[PDB]
């Protein structure tokens, strides 16, 4: 398939995926990396500013792949045109992190610093340098001090709650994911990911705001079947708990009953796709009428 | 139709002319982008527009959150004991804009002295040539637009309709403004008539000329803003119809796996 | 509707200003290529103009509530500076051939 | 497609040209010729609304866009799963590392 | 509950975030309207249109009647902005 992949395609269509998977940030490096030194033997030729973002991309999967070769290789490229560049100097460090020595790196990081005071991918690669070296205690102390001199960043504010969620505070995670939904009301992920948070912490009065959070994000996107089962099941939680009234408690078996049809339609629409799926709608109605009989 | 022309004339005027409006509005741009130079930015600055945007962001977006937290957020802005706004205070510099003054000001300033330099390409495009005639425009014109027009025929007889280099040029400028943007984008810099006027995105967006009384400013429009949870209202959903979901679902088989 | 990107918005109004002044450009051509007076000039201009708004409506049909919201700036959008444009291609040809 | 209308366009235009020259030919002769006030053929004069009318339909298929106003459909396919990584904090510490130096 | 079966329950064992507060803080209500400075702020933006006309009344008489391409084009756009301002009148009326 090698042979035949490298064959059916073109030079346009390579550079075009390599940029789509750039904006889609995705962690292929060994695609990434088969088809960058592919077409820095083919074409090298041209486009020479896509090809050092290409550069720096291929060196990236590599320290991520298995091959410092070619990210010297690169390195040396990159350092030839711009002698003082502080991007070059941030992927230096982070090899030589990656290699040996962490301390050299962090008096590299320090200098980049010293030189310009407004660099956040230095203090970045720092704060993951002791993510990884020390305790995540002190990691979220300097993820924080960076985060309040700028409060800019939403990239910080999900490595904070990805952190959080390791050591059980959903307290702390609820507020950061309440800030990452703020600044994007239509991102339909943060809104079902908040609702898991606020799921885990167990409460009826948690389990309603999840639930309409849960219900929220399922209009904006109108197929995603997480939330759905979420919902599903917080109301089922609801029934559970003798906590409750009677009208509410209908309401919440009236939810419950229309999802379950919901998801005995999205399983019969995929029946007709192949001949194995008939089978796993079997065990999906299995499912669906035990927690039915058991709810009722 | 009279007034023969040679056929010379036409060839060493009318394209010269407008390869070199062309081209000088082309170098106007390149060198407008050459000359743009960045401006030094402090942390404090960039801290005090980062709370800014914080706050006009929960201003917009204050319908999709719980009213716990949006209170607990209006507390820690508000909070009448400490305050973050009342306690940070910067460097205040003295002011000079005054009610009516800046109010008269806003029209004032325009944009009224911006075409002197485009005259000064006309006047010296006109002194080249002093006695020729480029061409004539079909829409009748006035008797009293031939000294303007004219600048340099002594004919007193001869319709208003031939023009000269000079308003030939002056309507080439205008001609290609919106040509320019065609082959650049929307935005463009090509103007040949401001030349001197500053047209870009604009670096460093905030400005913050007063940081303490744009302080006291939201302070007071986070105050004034109410809650409306937007969230409240789930039964719209409740009784509806999932086909959509149904939708692309159709069309996600047909794609396969890489 | 209730959320709206300005990128889809823009790029929308940048095409459609560039449609509207090549067709002003072309028209400007027409005009200049044939020779007529100035009443039917400007009026051939504008007959041009609702030309091209038609065939912009015609090429969305359905589904153009997604695409414009509304339809004012499809009928009225760039009538005086495309006529600016318009009226230099007119009497760029009209003299380069008649007078000269 | 797109080759085949910018074809068509530079097709359109070269015989507006054509027909320019045409016309220019035939005012040249005018000019010989005393008084005689006719108007140019009604044939070229066809051939030149056909040219433009043909060159303004490529023009608008040339740059069509039209992206969608709603901000939820773009993210309509986008998993979390790809959002879950950034790409500012990444940790080289895997077993895929020590997996893949020796070879 | 038995009735859920499989259902996993998960414990929780300086104030640095800011928004993570510790002590709740309700009681909040705020109940402030002052329509008359608003509408005092909307009636004199309404009137700076009608103050602009004699500052370009003074520099109209301050061009003179000298044909020239500067003075003309002064007054191309001295009329130009209060027909562009006019051609949006809809849009401010309802704001």
């Amino acid at each position: 398939a090698k042979v035949s992949e490298l064959y059916d395609v073109t030079w346009e269509e390579m550079r075009d995926k390599m940029r789509k998977w750039r904006e889609e940030n995705s962690r292929n490096s060994e695609q990434i990396v088969e088809v960058g030194e592919e077409l820095i033997n083919e074409y090298a030729s041209k486009l020479g500013d896509d090809i050092w973002i290409i550069y720096e991309q291929v060196m990236i999967a590599a320290l991520d792949y298995g091959r410092d070769d070619l990210a010297l290789f690169c390195l040396q490229e990159l350092r030839r045109q711009f002698p003082g560049s502080h991007r070059v100097k941030r992927l230096t460090g982070m090899r030589f992190e990656a290699m040996e020595r962490y301390d050299d790196a962090i008096q590299l990081y320090d200098r980049i610093l010293q030189e310009d005071p407004t660099n956040t991918a230095a203090r970045k690669r720092k704060i993951a340098i002791r993510k990884a070296q020390g305790k995540n205690v002190e990691a979220i102390r300097e993820l924080n001090e960076y985060l309040e001199q700028f409060v800019g960043d939403q990239e910080a504010w999900h490595e904070l709650a990805e952190l959080y969620i390791n050591e059980h505070d959903y307290a702390k995670a609820a507020f950061c994911l309440e800030e990452l939904m703020m600044t994007n009301p239509h991102n339909h992920l943060y809104c079902q990911q908040y609702a898991e948070v606020k799921y885990t912490q167990g409460g009826l009065e948690n389990l309603e705001l999840s639930r309409k959070y849960f219900a929220q994000a399922l209009k904006l996107n109108n197929r995603n079947m997480r939330a759905l089962f979420g919902l599903y099941m917080s109301a089922s939680h609801i029934a559970s708990n003798p906590k409750a009234s009677a009208k509410t408690k209908k309401d919440n078996m009236k939810y419950a009953s229309w999802a379950a049809s919901q998801i005995n339609r999205a399983y019969q629409f995929a029946g007709r796709s192949k001949k194995e799926t008939k089978y796993s709608l079997k065990a999906v109605e299995d499912m669906l009428e035990t927690l039915q009989i058991t709810q009722s | 139709p009279e007034l023969l022309l040679d056929s010379n004339i036409r060839l060493w005027v009318v394209l010269p002319i407008v390869i070199i409006t062309f081209f000088v509005g082309m170098i106007r741009h390149y060198v407008s982008i050459l000359l743009q130079s960045d401006k030094k930015l402090t942390q404090e600055q960039v801290s005090d527009s980062q709370v800014l945007i914080r706050s006009r962001v929960l201003r917009e977006n204050g319908k999709y959150i719980p009213k716990q937290s949006f209170l607990t957020r209006k507390y820690y802005f508000n909070n009448p004991e400490d305050g973050f706004f009342k306690k940070t205070k910067r460097k205040v510099v003295p002011p000079s804009p005054m009610t009516d003054p800046t109010m008269l000001t806003d029209m004032m300033k325009g944009n009224v002295t911006n075409v002197l330099p485009m005259i000064l390409i006309g006047g010296w495009i006109n002194m080249t040539f002093s006695g020729f005639v480029t061409t004539k425009v079909p829409f009748p014109l006035t008797l009293r637009f031939k000294p303007m027009l004219q600048q340099g025929i002594e004919l007193l007889t001869l319709d208003a309709s031939w023009v000269s280099s000079a308003s030939w040029y002056f309507l080439n400028v205008f001609g290609l403004r919106s040509i320019y943007s065609l082959i650049l984008g929307q935005d463009n810099a090509a103007d040949q008539s401001r030349m001197m006027q500053e047209q870009m995105t604009g670096a460093a967006m905030a400005m913050p000329a007063d940081t303490n009384k744009a302080f006291k400013t939201e302070w007071e429009a986070l105050e004034l803003t109410d809650h409306q949870w937007a969230l409240d209202d789930v039964e719209e959903e409740l009784m509806a119809k999932d086909l959509h979901f149904e939708g692309m679902f159709k069309k996600e088989l047909q794609t396969s796996i890489f | 509707p209730p959320f709206i990107s300005e990128a889809a918005v823009r790029g929308n109004a940048a095409v459609l200003d560039y449609c509207r002044t090549s067709v002003s450009a072309l028209s400007g051509a027409t005009a200049g290529i044939l020779g007529l007076t100035g009443l039917y000039g400007f009026i051939f201009y504008l007959l041009a103009s609702v030309l091209l708004s038609l065939l912009l409506i015609l090429k969305a049909g359905r589904r153009w509530n997604k695409y414009f919201k509304s339809r004012r700036p499809l009928f009225t959008g760039g009538l005086i500076g495309g006529l600016f444009t318009y009226v230099l291609f007119w009497t760029f040809l009209y003299g380069m051939v008649h007078v000269y | 497609a797109p080759s085949l209308w910018k074809g068509l366009v530079g097709i359109g235009l070269f015989a507006l040209a054509h027909a320019a020259f045409s016309a220019a030919q035939h005012r040249s002769y005018m000019r010989l010729t005393e008084k005689e006030d006719e108007s140019l053929p009604i044939d070229i004069v066809l051939q030149t609304l056909l040219a433009f009318a043909v060159t303004c339909y490529g023009i608008v298929h040339i740059a069509g866009e039209f992206k969608d106003m709603d901000a939820t459909s773009e993210l309509k396919n986008k998993t979390f799963d790809t959002l879950r990584n950034h790409p500012s904090f990444y940790v080289f510490n895997h077993r895929g590392r020590v997996l893949f130096r020796p070879s | 509950g038995r009735r859920f079966k499989w259902a996993i329950e998960l414990s929780g064992p300086s104030l640095y975030p800011v928004g993570y507060l510790d002590k709740q803080v309700p009681d909040t209500s705020v109940q402030e309207t002052d329509r008359i400075l608003v509408e005092k702020r909307c009636w004199d933006i309404a009137l700076g249109p009608l103050k602009q006309i004699p500052m370009n009344l003074f520099i109209m008489y301050m061009a003179g009647n000298t044909i020239s391409i500067f003075p003309t084009m002064m007054v191309c756009m001295m009329a130009w902005r209060p027909i562009q301002a006019l051609m949006a009148i809809s849009a401010t009326f309802k704001m």
